[PDB]
């Protein structure tokens, strides 16, 4: 020991002398003159026992090296192996495997490469086993059954391939066995399920194909069990209500079909249960209304089918409901909202009817809510006028009635509501202007009336306003220029009228805009030349009025126009040269006149054109656009003279 | 340090 | 899903001081609720348009698991790096605008898979490679302009490249012509 203390510390200096880079940490330099025990009180990571090494502790010490100069032939007595957090590459010796009485033995995070020898089988005093964060490949052999006192297994995120060994049955001391973000594959052996001692099982993030072992029912003490993004298949056994001690079960993302087995109703302490992605079918067992401690419960994107049962009204605990993307159908019960404490309610893309009950948000904590594409008729209840913990809303495609003004509140933290294509009449309110925070505010296809209070313009924080396809009236005034974050405003579809407000030109970041089939009539802001971001607008099916001005072309990014059905004139300016992004140009049905330029042959963007209905003249510009422009884009006109080739129902060009 | 693997939630709408 | 998980990818890769893509959640199911893109109308992102919003930072590779994309603008920013090859993977695209930044390295050689493509803006930028010759592949190409970054050794006159114009490849050390 003490006189082998020489051997061992020289072959460590001459190990230690093989790395690189060695100069940075200097906390490894403390490894000095072999002598009379002073390295056992001075040298880091050392520990002796009787004057013989015992423990190798280096973590995250920066070391670079490879094992081919580890004594393998000097150390009997080394127990504990730490070598986590460095750079060491290479492969893992066979020799490895002599040190007798070995217990911790840990290769963490390194450059490791290769196989895994099986003569670690060898190790049989190990009884904690750390293989991660490493580029392993190969199989797992079937000799790890052989250690018979190992109680923790770590081989996740190597390269690894083929089964998982049978022998595993043998292993009958494990605790924890986490082979996750591994590539394994084949069929789980059934002798898993008869470890007596398991409290952790990851399997998820694999290739394992098959179906569940129905031997899963005898794991009385699992804590957890993780096998999402699998290929399973099959049905889940009905024993899986026997793991009554579970608290965490997930298994989405397969290949799974059949019922939901409703022995799932036995486990008291099971709190969360992911299930989407899947092919179950079927209707809901209502004994899963018999899981008091239930926090969340996620089951979307399924077959399944029939009516929500009652029984979800003994679930007082529920925080997370996820029903969406299924084909449930019926009436809603009121005990699904039932809880105090519910935050998230995603009920959209089924078939309910009927009426909401009136438990909405009774504790008053709810925060996301989505209802789209069902047939939910009548007015929104009451207690969701008061619940002012709103943040993000959907209603789309529905049914829902009544006053827009009485149905709504104050919301402080709301930052998105969509109610399209719906049947609210009435006048918008003033409360909107007390969502501070609010961003996107959709309210399309409704039977809305009445003006837009000036309050709406108080929001600074909105970027895309959407009050489309509604009996709105009255004029945009000037301090529309304060949103000016808003980069999507759509206000196509109503009773707007008067002039288009100047202050428009404040906007910057503005994308799409859409003002038309209104009753505006007065010039086009002759100084919209400042949005260096817009690329589609439409001002179609007004009463504008004199020629549109040239400071339109400087709008650099666009690539949609459409100025149809007005009562625009004069001639087509050659500034729109500078549009080199345009492709569509609707310019029809107007009082146009003079000959439409010839500097168009520049823009080779352009695809569609329509000029028809107006009082052009003239030739053709040579684009293929206008050579390959069906005859409908060319009527109504006095005196267009075309090519042969390009012959449209046009008089032949002199 | 080598922990159990978490499961994510689903995608909302 | 993908579309979702590889714009998240472009997310965490880049710099913004203007919270443009503030509005950006991975938790949702699909990226059609998220501003500057549009998806089509069976959910599938079809525009992603981030150009002079003032980004800072390096394209991806994730980038190229986008099957239906037709619009990619990133224009007038502050991007430094090198086009990635995946680019090539976007079978459907119609415009690329990446100019006005500091893009460095050479010109995949795999655009040329891109068959309906009708806009090439590289311009004004650091790129140096040879002009691999596998764009006359695609005989869409309405119009390509790079114009200032040194692409030096030959201007290719097959079937494709007949009908330009000197104004493009200017102050890029070609000069075979
Ligand atoms: C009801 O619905 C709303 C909206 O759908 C939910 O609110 C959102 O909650 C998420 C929580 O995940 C918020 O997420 C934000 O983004 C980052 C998420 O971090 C992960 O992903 C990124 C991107 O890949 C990784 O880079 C990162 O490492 C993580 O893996 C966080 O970083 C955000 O934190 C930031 O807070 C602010 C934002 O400006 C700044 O101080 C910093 O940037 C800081 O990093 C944040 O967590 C999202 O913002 C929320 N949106 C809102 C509130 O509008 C609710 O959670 C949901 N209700 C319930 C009960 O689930
Ligand atoms: C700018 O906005 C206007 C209105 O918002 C758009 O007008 C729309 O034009 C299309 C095609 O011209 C119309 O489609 C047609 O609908 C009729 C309805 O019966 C149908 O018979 C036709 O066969 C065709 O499908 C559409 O109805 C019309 N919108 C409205 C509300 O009437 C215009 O297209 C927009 N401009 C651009 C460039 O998108
Ligand atoms: C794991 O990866 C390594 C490195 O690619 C593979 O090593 C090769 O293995 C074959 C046969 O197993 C030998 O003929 C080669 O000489 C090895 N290459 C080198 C560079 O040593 C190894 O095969 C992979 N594992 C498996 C199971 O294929
Ligand atoms: C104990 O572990 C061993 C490791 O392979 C398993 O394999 C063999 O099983 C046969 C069947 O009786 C016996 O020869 C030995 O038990 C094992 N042989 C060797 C060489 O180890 C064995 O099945 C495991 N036992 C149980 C009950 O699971
Ligand atoms: C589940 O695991 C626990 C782990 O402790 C087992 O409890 C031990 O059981 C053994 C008998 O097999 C006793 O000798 C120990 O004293 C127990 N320890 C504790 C802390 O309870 C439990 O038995 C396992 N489940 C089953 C069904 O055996
Ligand atoms: C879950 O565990 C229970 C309790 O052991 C099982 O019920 C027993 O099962 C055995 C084996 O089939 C029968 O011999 C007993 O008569 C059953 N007793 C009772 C009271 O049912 C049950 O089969 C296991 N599996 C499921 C799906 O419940
Ligand atoms: C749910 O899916 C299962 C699995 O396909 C369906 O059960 C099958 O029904 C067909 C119809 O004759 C039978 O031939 C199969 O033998 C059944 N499989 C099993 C495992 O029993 C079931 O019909 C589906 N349920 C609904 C409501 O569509
Ligand atoms: C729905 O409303 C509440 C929400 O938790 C619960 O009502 C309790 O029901 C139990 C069992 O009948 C009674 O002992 C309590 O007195 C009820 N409390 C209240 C405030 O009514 C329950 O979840 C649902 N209601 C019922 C009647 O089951
Ligand atoms: C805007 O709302 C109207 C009114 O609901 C929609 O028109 C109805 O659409 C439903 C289909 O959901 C039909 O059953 C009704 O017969 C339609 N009624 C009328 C008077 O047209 C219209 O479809 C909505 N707009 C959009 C784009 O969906
Ligand atoms: C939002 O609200 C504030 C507080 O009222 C507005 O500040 C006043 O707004 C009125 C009309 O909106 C102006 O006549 C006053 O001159 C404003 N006061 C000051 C001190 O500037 C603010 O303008 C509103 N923002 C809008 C409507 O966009
Ligand atoms: C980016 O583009 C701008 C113009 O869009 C360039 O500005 C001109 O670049 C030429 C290149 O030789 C200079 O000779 C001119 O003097 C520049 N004009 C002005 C007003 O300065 C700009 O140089 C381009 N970026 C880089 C890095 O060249
Ligand atoms: C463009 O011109 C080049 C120069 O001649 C052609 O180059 C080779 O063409 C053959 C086919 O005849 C290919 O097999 C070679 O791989 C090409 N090599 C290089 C270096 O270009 C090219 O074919 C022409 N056409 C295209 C579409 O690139
Ligand atoms: C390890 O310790 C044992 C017991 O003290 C001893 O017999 C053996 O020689 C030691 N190994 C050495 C000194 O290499
Ligand atoms: C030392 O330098 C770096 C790390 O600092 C790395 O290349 C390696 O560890 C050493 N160099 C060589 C050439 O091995
Ligand atoms: C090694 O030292 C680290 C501190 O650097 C400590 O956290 C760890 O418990 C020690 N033992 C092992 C086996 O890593
Ligand atoms: C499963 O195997 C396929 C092909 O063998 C591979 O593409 C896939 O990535 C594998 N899955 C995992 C989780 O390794
Ligand atoms: C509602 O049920 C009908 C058949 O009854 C089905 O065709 C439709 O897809 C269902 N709606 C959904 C699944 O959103
Ligand atoms: C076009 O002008 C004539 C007279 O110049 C006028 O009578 C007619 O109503 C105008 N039509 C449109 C669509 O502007
Ligand atoms: C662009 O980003 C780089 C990052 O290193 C920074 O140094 C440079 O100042 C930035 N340029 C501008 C114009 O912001
Ligand atoms: C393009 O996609 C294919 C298949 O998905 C794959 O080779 C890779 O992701 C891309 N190609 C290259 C050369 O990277």
């Amino acid at each position: 020991a003490v006189s082998a203390t020489v051997e061992e510390a020289n072959a460590l200096l001459k190990w230690k002398s093989t790395f690189t880079n060695q100069t940075s940490s200097s906390k490894l330099s403390s490894w000095v003159n072999p002598n009379t025990s002073s390295f056992c009180t001075s040298w880091y990571g050392v520990a002796c026992s009787l004057g013989s090494i015992i423990r190798l502790n280096l973590t995250n010490t920066g070391i670079e090296g490879t094992f081919e100069d580890f004594p393998f032939s000097s150390l009997p007595n080394l127990t504990f192996v730490d070598l986590s957090m460095n750079r060491f590459s290479g492969t893992i010796s066979p020799l490895w495997g002599r040190f007798s009485k070995l217990e911790y033995f840990d290769l963490s995070i390194n450059q490791l490469v290769g196989e895994i020898p099986p003569e670690l089988g060898d190790l049989s005093n190990l009884d904690t086993l750390h293989l991660v964060e490493n580029k392993l490949n190969g199989s797992i052999p079937s000799e790890i059954g052989r250690l018979t006192k190992v109680t923790e297994i770590a081989i996740y995120d190597n390269l690894l391939t083929g089964p998982i060994p049978s022998s595993f049955g043998n292993l009958t001391k494990l605790v924890n066995l986490y082979l996750f973000i591994n590539s394994l594959s084949g069929s789980i052996p059934s002798e898993i399920g008869n470890l007596p001692n398991l409290r952790e099982l990851c399997l998820d993030r694999n290739n394992l194909t098959g179906k569940i072992p129905s031997s899963f029912g005898n794991l009385k003490n699992v804590t957890l069990l993780n096998m999402f993004e699998n290929q399973l298949s099959g049905e889940i056994p009905p024993e899986i209500g026997n793991m009554t001690a579970l608290d965490t079960l997930s298994l989405h993302t397969n290949k799974l079909t059949g019922p939901i087995p409703s022995t799932l109703g036995n486990i008291k302490t099971l709190a969360v249960l992911h299930l989407y992605l899947n092919q179950l079918n079927g209707s809901i067992p209502p004994e899963l209304g018999e899981m008091e401690s239930m926090i969340d419960l996620e089951i979307s994107e399924n077959k399944l089918t029939g009516p929500v049962p009652d029984s979800f009204g003994k679930l007082t605990a529920l925080e997370w409901l996820f029903l969406r993307d299924n084909q449930l159908s019926g009436p809603i019960p009121p005990g699904i909202a039932n809880s105090t404490e519910l935050t998230v309610l995603q009920l959209d893309t089924n078939n309910f009817t009927g009426f909401l009950p009136d438990t909405i948000c009774r504790g008053g904590k709810l925060e996301n809510l989505t209802l789209d594409d069902n047939h939910f008729e009548g007015p929104v209840p009451k207690s969701l006028r008061d619940c002012k913990s709103l943040i993000r809303v959907r209603f789309k495609g529905n049914s829902f009635s009544g006053d827009i003004s009485e149905a709504f509140g104050v919301y402080p933290t709301l930052n998105f509501i969509d109610l399209s294509n719906n049947n609210f009449h009435g006048q918008l309110s003033a409360n909107w202007e007390q969502s501070q925070k609010l961003v996107a505010f959709i309210l399309s296809n409704n039977s809305i009336t009445g003006a837009i209070p000036p309050e709406i313009w108080n929001m600074t924080q909105l970027s895309q306003l959407d009050l489309s396809s509604n009996r709105i009236t009255g004029e945009l005034p000037e301090s529309i220029s304060n949103i000016n974050r808003i980069s999507k405003l759509q206000l196509n579809g109503n009773r707007l009228s008067g002039k288009i407000p100047s202050g428009i030109r404040l906007l910057t970041n503005l994308e799409y805009l859409d003002l038309s089939s209104n009753r505006f009539s007065s010039e086009i802001p002759p100084t919209l030349n400042n949005l260096p971001r817009l690329y589609y607008m439409n001002l179609s099916r007004n009463d504008l009025d004199q020629t549109i001005p040239e400071g339109l072309t400087k709008l650099s990014q666009l690539q949609m126009l459409d100025l149809s059905y007005n009562q625009l004139d004069g001639e087509i300016s050659s500034q729109f040269r500078s549009l080199q992004n345009l492709e569509r140009l609707d310019l029809s049905h107007n009082n146009l006149s003079g000959q439409i330029p010839p500097s168009f042959k520049d823009m080779l963007a352009l695809t569609h054109v329509d000029v028809s209905h107006n009082n052009l003249q003239g030739p053709i510009p040579d684009n293929a656009a206008f050579r390959n422009a069906p005859p409908d884009a060319f009527e109504g006109n006095k005196d267009l003279c075309g090519s042969v080739n390009t012959t449209q129902g046009l008089k032949p060009c002199s | 340090p080598v922990r159990s693997s978490q499961s994510s939630q689903a995608g909302g709408r | 899903n993908a579309e979702g998980d590889a714009l998240s990818a472009l997310k965490n890769s880049l710099a913004d001081p203007n919270k443009v893509l503030q509005s950006w959640d991975a938790t949702l199911v699909t990226p059609c609720t998220w501003f500057h893109v549009t998806c089509n109308s069976d959910n599938s992102v079809t525009r992603v348009d981030l150009g002079n919003a003032n980004l800072s930072g390096q394209l991806v590779m994730q980038l190229g698991q986008l099957p239906n994309l037709q619009y990619l603008e990133l224009y007038s920013n502050n991007i430094t790096g090198t086009i990635p090859e995946q680019l090539g993977n976007l079978t459907e695209l119609v415009s690329l605008d990446l100019y006005l930044n500091n893009l460095s390295g050479p010109i995949p050689s795999t655009l040329g898979r891109l068959k309906k493509l009708r806009f090439l803006r590289l311009n004004n930028n650091s790129l140096s490679g040879e002009i691999p010759r596998s764009l006359t592949a695609v005989l869409t190409l309405q119009v390509l302009d790079l114009s200032n970054n040194p692409l030096t050794g030959d201007i290719p006159v097959n079937g494709s490249f007949s009908l330009f114009t000197p104004i493009s490849f200017a102050n890029t050390k070609l000069t075979p012509l």
